């Protein structure tokens, strides 16, 4: 599979990925008005509509995005991993997306989340 | 209306990214570490380390004009 | 002369996931983002890949048939999108209330508005290629014809993508082999040309012309019987053009004349057709094809009759030039830059050729009518004619950095002019700025007067007026011409320099051009505009190795950004640099072109005749009396007619409604990359990357500003972008609301 | 044109320019006591700005005025 | 001193991994102004305009540094 | 019309300056020693967190704002 | 005093102006072992005659570039090249290998000067120096 | 005319010199470094500021600093 890594490397596959999502998906976002209207903010709470969902879709990629970068850090392979995806990495990380921002959870309060000021570069002031 | 506002916003903030930004890496960056000793206003320090053009604070009250004249715009 | 290698490089896939590998410094890996864009622009310069001359020959030789396969496939596109996604077949049978439309498109998002109904039951996007005007011309009567073009082109695609492959991985030429040059020119003038020509010439007989000419009968296409039938029955093909009685060996005897029932010189337009007429052009084509099967028999080859170019060139020295064309053989049969300078600059003016005569002598049917057609294809081939011919400076610059050898160029011509750039230069820098006084100055002297009430003093027809006394007297010999400095033809080659006024349906195809002062000022702003961009493409191939300002600019490279800010400022002297800054004025010049071409042909020649005769402009001629200041060109150009684009919004044009600012949004966002420079940039990215050394989210791969050339590239390229959608979607919307 | 455009192309066509004076009789006559150069790198973005700058307010301002004082 | 090997952080200050983690490689020349000889896991700025990397290596005293 | 457009350019020009000189400032004024561990230099301390974060408000707004204008375009 | 032979050359624009006659020129002397063919740094090509030559040119820069491609351009590499700095009132002036050596290579007697006891980084504060015609790198 | 300064941080790589077009610098005898030798800048009078030397220099920041100063006929490499 060496053409197949070459293949690899091409990012927009990803984007044919997006539109197959129309088999599943289209079926059900018919029309798609659930409960916009009614909220109990004690009068007008019509803007309540699915503004939240945004936020576990961005964390689900971005965590297991960050996890990509810092597990590559490990095997000290920096260039080929950054130009050529690994498949493990890549896989580990989306496959868990549901369960990511839940051991991104557990990242936070193990403080694996923030790391030192200490140890992080500073620029002359 | 609600969305000018929203534009205007992003007219004061980015203009004052700008000029903040040139204010305080005035003194120098990890990209000119020394750019106190060269002063206010200077051209560059040559094509040497990537390139160094329009690095100086007084480039960066420059770049600043255009996004000031673009929010009163 | 055949020389080739067996098999000089292994096909494998290995090298397909080491990106970089080409150049020694990629190959070991990426470090910084930097490293990404450099795989990029480094893709294609095989130069600095290998110096075996030989090797790099048989990369672009296998690179050409890597580039037909794509053009075959983009062109067999446009034929299957006109066999399966089209109304060409009912826009055949109505040519003059249909409008040709090709492109589906699907609905969804509300995006099937722009769906718009060209008439005949057919909703779809309506073309401007003037594909439906070609393929009657070449006597296209069915989709199923157009299929099987649409096949033929993906065989030859792969036919083509087959033959890179083989003649660089099997049987890779020599260099002695592409250095044959006499004997290549001999081919092409007569192999490709020649019998190119001869051959279409065969099909526009035996196919187009009986067809387009049943087409005036408007015997309707499926009556009209198959192409190859005329062929099986000769009765058929004797019917029409009486001279195929005696068929052949009149043509083998010298008579010839005979042949004219279908070879004729008419030189004017079918009324009907409102396009050349195709027994002109058969008649063309057989007298070029002969002249180039002629001209291919002038070089040595291997039985010692012709001409070695070496002799010739060298054989022509004179007072003034010294040594003369000594040399020029050699380099121009070692460096292929010096071979490119050159197709390219003429490559492009042909170009610019092709669009100022397919306007005036429009050879196809009912391209004439279409005025979005005629601006359409004008306009394109402006453009391309365009960019090629400022490409012509850039490799004419890499020749001087790169391939330039002051020992084989010693006293002669290239040698000789190098040693006065410094007079050539300041002499183009001065006509640029008389030019620039003397075009423009009058035009800010017209808004001037105008402003002050004082129209008598301003520069009219009306007022004092500047006439362009010999363009007139070159029209008057044009139409004149016939029965006297051509008596053979019939009538004149094009009616845009005087006669009748052509019409079909109830529109202008084509109708003498007045020339006044306002059309002499537009032609010495293009005179102006023109020279700069030669200036400052010019000065950049003579100062591409040395300067006063850098002596050892050469070394530096073609392609560097500067050097340093000492010397007051170096700041884009290299050749590089100078296709930067022409690139500008070549868009600066050929918009005032497009735009000059736009409003005149809208103004005084385009517009609804009515049966008596009488034209109706769309602009009512207010060119002469408004196109000498620039609030006019301002008001009664640009505000007037993007009024058609700007409401677009809510009809089938909605789509360039929006592209109109699209083209205005990467035009702005240009100016960001244009005006700034990386040294601000990478500061604001260290502040950046804190945030995620914070995080614990640095990539590996640094980020990095772009580099001054690229900020400088991709300034270039949006610029040009948008400020060509733009016009681009102003001109669509323009030309498709009148007609 | 002074923000696109950057100083090493003009000091290199003012210096053509330097040399026809030179050789140019009668003209020769008149010698500069001022030796010409192109603007500083920071000057031409200075001028450029300025032009920017003066061109934006003016193109608006007499648009402000026509189009209020016009209608009303 | 500092042996090869040993990871050591940077209090330079106008260094560009000033800050960051680097790796002792060497220490020369006994009596010397910078004897230290550190080699870093990413470049930095150095080199002209279309450089795709940097410096790896430069040379620092023992008494702007620390181990780590 | 005239009078509020000509006084928010002036103003436009005076807030521009004020942090061109408050770049100037910090170029050729500033002392570390007497401003040690003050509100000011603490400032230049964390410069790279102001900036940063000021980068973010302006991509938030600048996406978003832009988003929904071509959005209903 | 010293002198060569003028390179055999048809002449260019590029070459000097008003400042050689009026503020200083610059000249270069060297030694080739044949007439080969070399690029003027004031464009075009001359070539060089066999044994010593001279050649007047407006600039140091022009000379030294000249130089560098005299050490760099050749199969035998001339290093043999001389720069001399000729006003107007006759005073001639040796400015290229100026005490004998390249400056490539260390040569003892050189004095040293522009160098800092001091770290480019130790440089003082602007406001240390304020109101006074030095700058922080002196 | 324009100002080169050299500063302890250099390590004798000699890049400075060989990279100047209008021979400013030069290497000298010094103890400072492995090299056993630094560069020095005798020639200032005639440096344009082409900053090709801070270019070579290897240090993590440079060694050899170009501060641009009070112009010349020579210092904006003027051939007239
Ligand atoms: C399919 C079998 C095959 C294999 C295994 C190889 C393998 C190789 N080729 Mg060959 N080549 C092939 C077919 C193949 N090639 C064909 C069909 C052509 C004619 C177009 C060429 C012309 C060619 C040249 C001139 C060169 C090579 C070189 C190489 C070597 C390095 C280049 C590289 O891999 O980077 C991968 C690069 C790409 C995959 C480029 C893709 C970018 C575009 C968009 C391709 C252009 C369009 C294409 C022609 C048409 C596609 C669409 C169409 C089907 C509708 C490598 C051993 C180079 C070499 O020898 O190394 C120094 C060399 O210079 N090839
Ligand atoms: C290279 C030039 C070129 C260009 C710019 C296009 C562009 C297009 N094609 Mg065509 N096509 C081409 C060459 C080209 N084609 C050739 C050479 C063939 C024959 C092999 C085809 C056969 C073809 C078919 C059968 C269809 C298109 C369709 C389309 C449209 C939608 C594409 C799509 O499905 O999304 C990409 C999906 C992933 C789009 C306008 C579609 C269309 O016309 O709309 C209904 C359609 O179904 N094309
Ligand atoms: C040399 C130039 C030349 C070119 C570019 C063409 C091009 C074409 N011809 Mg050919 N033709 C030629 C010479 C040429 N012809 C000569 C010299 C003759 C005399 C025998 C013919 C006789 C001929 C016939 C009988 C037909 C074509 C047809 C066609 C078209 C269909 C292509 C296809 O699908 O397969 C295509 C436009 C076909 C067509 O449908 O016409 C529009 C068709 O059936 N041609
Ligand atoms: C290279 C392109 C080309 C090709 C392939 C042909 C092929 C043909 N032509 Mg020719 N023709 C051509 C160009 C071409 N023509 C040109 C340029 C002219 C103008 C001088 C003519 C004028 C011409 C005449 C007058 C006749 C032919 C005829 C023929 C056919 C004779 C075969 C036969 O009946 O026995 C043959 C199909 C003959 C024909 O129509 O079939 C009976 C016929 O008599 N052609
Ligand atoms: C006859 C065809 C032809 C050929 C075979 C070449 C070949 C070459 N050129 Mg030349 N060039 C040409 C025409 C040609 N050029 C013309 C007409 C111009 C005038 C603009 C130029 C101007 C030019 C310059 C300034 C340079 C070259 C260089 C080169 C070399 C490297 C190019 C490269 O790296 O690709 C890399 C290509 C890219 C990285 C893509 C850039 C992005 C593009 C082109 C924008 C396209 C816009 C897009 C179509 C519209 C937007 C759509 C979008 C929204 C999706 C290579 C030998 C370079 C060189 O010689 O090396 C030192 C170089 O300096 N060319
Ligand atoms: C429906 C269409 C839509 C689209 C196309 C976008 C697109 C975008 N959003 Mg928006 N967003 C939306 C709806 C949408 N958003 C809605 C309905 C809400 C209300 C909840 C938000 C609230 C929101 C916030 C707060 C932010 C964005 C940001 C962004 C940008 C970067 C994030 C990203 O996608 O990169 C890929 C993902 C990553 C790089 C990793 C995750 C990054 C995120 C967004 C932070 C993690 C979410 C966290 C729980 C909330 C942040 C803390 C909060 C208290 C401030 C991107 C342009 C970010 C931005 O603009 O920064 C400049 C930003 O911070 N969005
Ligand atoms: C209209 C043109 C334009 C645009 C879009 C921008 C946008 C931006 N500027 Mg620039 N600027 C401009 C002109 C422009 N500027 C000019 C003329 C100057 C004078 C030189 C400057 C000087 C300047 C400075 C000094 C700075 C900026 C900064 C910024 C960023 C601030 C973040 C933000 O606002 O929101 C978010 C981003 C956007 C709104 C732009 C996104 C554009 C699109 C449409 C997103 C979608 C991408 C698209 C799908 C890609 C497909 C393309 C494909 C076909 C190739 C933003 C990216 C600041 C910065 O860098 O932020 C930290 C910064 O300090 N600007
Ligand atoms: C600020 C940026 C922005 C935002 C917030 C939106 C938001 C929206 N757009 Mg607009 N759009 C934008 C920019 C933006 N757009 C731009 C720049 C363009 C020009 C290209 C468009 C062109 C456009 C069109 C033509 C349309 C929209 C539509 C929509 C709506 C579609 C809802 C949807 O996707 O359902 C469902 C999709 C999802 C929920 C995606 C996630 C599905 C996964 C599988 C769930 C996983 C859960 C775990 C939504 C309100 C559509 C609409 O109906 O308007 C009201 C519509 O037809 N947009
Ligand atoms: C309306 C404006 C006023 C009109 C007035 C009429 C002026 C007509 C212009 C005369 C051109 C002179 C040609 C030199 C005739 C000529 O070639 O002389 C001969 C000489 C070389 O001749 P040789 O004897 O060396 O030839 C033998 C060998 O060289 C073999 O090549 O060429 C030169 O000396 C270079 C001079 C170029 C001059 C640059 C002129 C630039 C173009 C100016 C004209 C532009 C008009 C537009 C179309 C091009
Ligand atoms: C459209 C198109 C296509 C198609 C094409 C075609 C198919 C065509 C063609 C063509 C052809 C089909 C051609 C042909 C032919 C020919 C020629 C060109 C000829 C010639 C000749 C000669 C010149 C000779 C003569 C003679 C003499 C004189 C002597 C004796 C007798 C003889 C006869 C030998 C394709 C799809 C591919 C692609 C796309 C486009
Ligand atoms: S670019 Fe920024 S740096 Fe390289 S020169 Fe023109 S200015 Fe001095």
């Amino acid at each position: 599979m060496d053409g197949l890594k070459s293949f690899l490397s091409t990012a927009p596959v990803m984007i044919m990925a997006l539109l197959t999502f129309t088999a599943g998906i289209l079926i059900e976002f018919n029309a798609f008005y659930p409960d916009l209207l009614f909220h109990p903010c004690s009068c007008a709470g019509d803007f309540l509509i699915p503004s939240i969902i945004f936020l576990y879709i961005a964390g689900w990629i971005g965590w297991v995005g960050r996890s990509y970068l810092i597990e590559i850090r490990e095997s000290k392979n920096p260039e080929m991993q950054e130009v050529v995806i690994n498949v493990p990495l890549a896989i580990k990380k989306m496959l868990g997306g549901f369960l990511w921002p839940l051991a991104a959870v557990g990242e936070y309060t193990s403080g694996k989340l923030v790391m030192k000021d200490s140890e992080i570069p500073t620029s002359p002031r | 209306d609600f969305l000018v506002h929203h534009a205007i916003a992003l007219g004061l903030h980015t203009t004052a990214l700008i000029l903040i930004k040139g204010a305080l890496d005035a003194r120098g960056s990890k990209l000119m570490p020394d750019k106190k000793d060269f002063g206010y206003s200077f051209p560059c320090d040559g094509p040497g380390r990537g390139g160094t053009c329009d690095i100086s604070a007084w480039d960066a009250f420059y770049l600043a004009m255009f996004w000031m004249l673009n929010t009163l715009g | 002369k055949v020389s080739v290698d067996n098999n000089p490089v292994p096909t494998s896939f290995e090298k397909w996931g080491k990106p970089g590998h080409f150049d020694r410094t990629l190959a070991r890996g990426p470090k910084t983002t930097t490293w990404i864009w450099n795989l990029h622009a480094n893709a294609h310069d095989f130069d600095s890949q290998t110096s075996d001359l030989e090797d790099v020959s048989r990369k672009i030789f296998s690179a050409h048939f890597g580039h037909l396969a794509v053009v075959f496939v983009w062109l067999s596109g446009m034929y299957f999108h006109g066999a399966k996604f089209s109304n060409y077949e009912g826009w055949l049978a109505d040519p003059t209330h249909i409008k040709p439309s090709a492109q589906v498109v699907w609905p969804i998002v509300g995006q099937g508005i722009l769906n718009g109904d060209v008439g005949g039951g057919f909703h779809g996007i309506q073309i401007t290629s003037g594909l439906f005007y070609l393929w009657r011309a070449s006597g296209f009567t069915d989709s199923y014809q157009l299929y099987c073009t649409a096949i033929g082109g993906l065989v030859m695609a792969a036919l083509m993508l087959f033959a890179g492959w083989f003649h660089y991985h099997v049987k890779a030429p020599k260099l002695e082999w592409f250095q044959n040059v006499e004997s290549m020119m001999n081919h092409h003038l007569a192999g490709l040309l020649g019998l190119g020509s001869l051959g279409w010439a065969g099909h526009q007989i035996h196919v187009s012309m009986p067809i387009n000419k049943l087409l005036d009968a408007g015997v309707a296409p499926k009556d009209i019987p198959l192409p190859h039938e005329f062929i099986l029955e000769p009765s058929k093909m004797a019917e029409l053009y009486p001279s195929f009685a005696q068929g052949l060996t009149p043509f083998f005897t010298l008579n010839w004349g005979v042949y004219s029932d279908f070879l004729t010189f008419k030189g004017g337009l079918n009324p009907v057709t409102g396009g050349l007429w195709l027994s002109d052009t058969a008649h063309h084509h057989l007298a070029i094809a002969v002249l180039f099967i002629i001209a291919g028999h002038m070089y040595r080859t291997n039985w010692g009759i012709g001409h070695s170019m070496k002799e010739i060139l060298e054989a022509h020295k004179g007072p003034f030039t010294g040594e003369g064309h000594k040399g020029l053989y050699e380099i121009l049969t070692t460096s292929w830059h010096a071979q490119l300078a050159i197709n390219l600059a003429l490559l492009g003016s042909l170009t610019i050729i092709v669009a100022q005569h397919m306007y005036a002598m429009p050879p196809y049917p009912y391209q004439a009518i279409d005025y979005a057609t005629q601006l359409s294809l004008f306009t394109h081939h402006m453009w391309i004619g365009g960019f090629l011919i400022v490409g012509a400076g850039a490799h004419g610059a890499i020749f001087m950095v790169r391939d330039y050898d002051p020992a084989k160029n010693v006293n002669n011509l290239l040698d000789r002019m190098l040693r006065h750039r410094d007079a050539i230069i300041s002499h183009l820098n001065w006509v640029c700025i008389f030019l620039g006084f003397h075009s423009f100055g009058l035009y800010i002297h017209n808004d001037t007067m105008r402003a002050l009430g004082r129209p008598q003093d301003m520069f009219s027809d009306t007022a004092i007026q500047l006439q362009p006394i010999f363009a007139q007297w070159v029209q008057h010999l044009h139409t004149l011409a016939p029965g006297a400095t051509a008596p053979n033809a019939l009538a004149t080659a094009s009616y845009a320099f005087g006669g009748e006024t052509i019409a079909v349906a109830g529109k202008v195809a084509m109708m003498p051009i007045t020339l006044g002062t306002a059309d002499f000022m537009v032609h010495h702003i293009h005179a102006f505009t023109i020279h700069v961009t030669a200036l400052i493409l010019l000065k950049g191939v003579l100062y591409a190795r040395s300067s006063r300002l850098v002596p050892d600019k050469a070394n530096l490279g073609f392609r560097f950004p500067c050097d340093g800010p000492g010397r007051g400022g170096t700041c884009q002297v290299s050749g590089w640099d100078h296709v930067f800054l022409g690139l500008f004025w070549m868009y600066n010049s050929l918009s005032i072109v497009i735009f000059h071409f736009s409003w005149k042909m809208q103004s005084d020649v385009w517009g609804t005749v009515s049966p008596d005769g009488s034209v109706t402009h769309v602009t009512l001629g207010n060119f002469a009396q408004s196109a000498i200041t620039i609030n006019g060109w301002l008001r009664d150009f640009l505000w007037a007619q993007a009024a058609n684009v700007i409401n677009s919004y809510g009809s089938a044009l909605s789509a360039y409604g929006i592209m109109f600012l699209a083209g205005h949004f990467v035009f702005a966002f240009s100016l960001m990359f244009l005006f700034s420079g990386r040294g601000y940039w990478q500061e604001l990215i260290e502040s950046i990357v804190w945030a995620h050394n914070k995080l614990n989210v640095a990539p590996a791969i640094q980020p990095r500003a772009l580099s001054i050339i690229q900020g400088r590239a991709v300034g270039v390229a949006h610029y040009l972008l948008g400020g060509i959608v733009t016009t681009w979607a102003f001109f669509l919307a323009r030309s498709l609301s009148i007609g | 044109m002074f923000l696109i455009s950057w100083r090493g192309y003009w000091q290199e066509l003012i210096e053509t320019i330097v040399w026809a004076h030179e050789r140019t009789p009668l003209a020769n006559l008149v010698r500069w006591k001022d030796k010409p150069v192109a603007l500083s790198i920071v000057q031409a973005r200075l001028v450029g700005l300025a032009h920017f700058t003066v061109g934006y307010v003016l193109t608006y301002a007499a648009f402000l005025i026509a189009s209020t004082a016009g209608k009303f | 001193a500092l042996n090869r090997g040993d990871k050591v952080r940077i209090k330079r200050t106008e260094s560009y991994w000033y800050g960051d983690v680097g790796t002792v490689a060497s220490v020369e020349k006994s009596g010397i102004l910078y004897p230290v000889i550190v080699r870093f896991d990413r470049v930095n700025y150095n080199g002209f305009s279309g450089s795709a990397s940097g410096v790896n290596t430069n040379n620092f005293a023992e008494n702007e540094l620390e181990l780590v | 019309a005239a009078l509020y457009t000509h006084h928010q350019y002036i103003a436009g020009f005076l807030m521009v300056g004020a942090f061109a000189h408050g770049a100037i400032f910090f170029v050729r004024d500033y002392d570390p020693v007497a401003n040690k561990d003050n509100v000011l230099a603490r400032m230049l301390e964390h410069k790279e967190a102001l900036i940063s974060h000021l980068s973010w408000v302006s991509l938030f707004l600048g996406f978003h704002t832009l988003g929904l204008y071509v959005h209903n375009d | 005093e010293l002198s060569g032979q003028p390179p055999k050359f048809g002449g260019s624009t590029g070459g000097l102006l008003s400042k050689a006659n009026r503020e200083e020129k610059y000249a270069i002397t060297w030694t080739s072992a044949s007439e080969q063919v070399f690029e003027m740094p004031t464009g075009g090509a001359a070539i060089m005659n066999e044994g010593e030559n001279l050649l007047y040119l407006a600039r140091k820069e022009q000379c030294l570039a000249l130089g560098t491609q005299l050490r760099t351009k050749f199969k035998p590499k001339i290093q043999d090249y001389k720069i001399y700095r000729v006003y107007p009132s006759g005073e001639v002036q040796y400015l290229h290998p100026a005490d004998g050596v390249f400056p490539e290579k260390v040569n003892e007697g050189r004095e040293a000067q522009g160098t800092k006891t001091r770290r480019i980084g130790q440089n003082p504060e602007p406001v240390t120096i304020k109101f006074s015609g030095k700058a922080p790198y002196e | 005319s324009h100002s080169v300064k050299i500063y302890d941080t250099c390590i004798g790589c000699t890049q400075c010199v060989r990279a100047c077009p209008l021979d400013v610098l030069e290497m000298v005898p010094w103890d400072g470094c492995k090299a056993a030798q630094i560069a020095s800048s005798p020639r200032t009078e005639d440096c344009v500021g082409c900053k090709r030397c801070e270019t070579a220099c290897p240090t993590d920041f440079l060694s050899i600093r170009v501060y641009l100063g009070a112009e010349t006929t020579r210092s904006m490499g003027l051939a007239y």
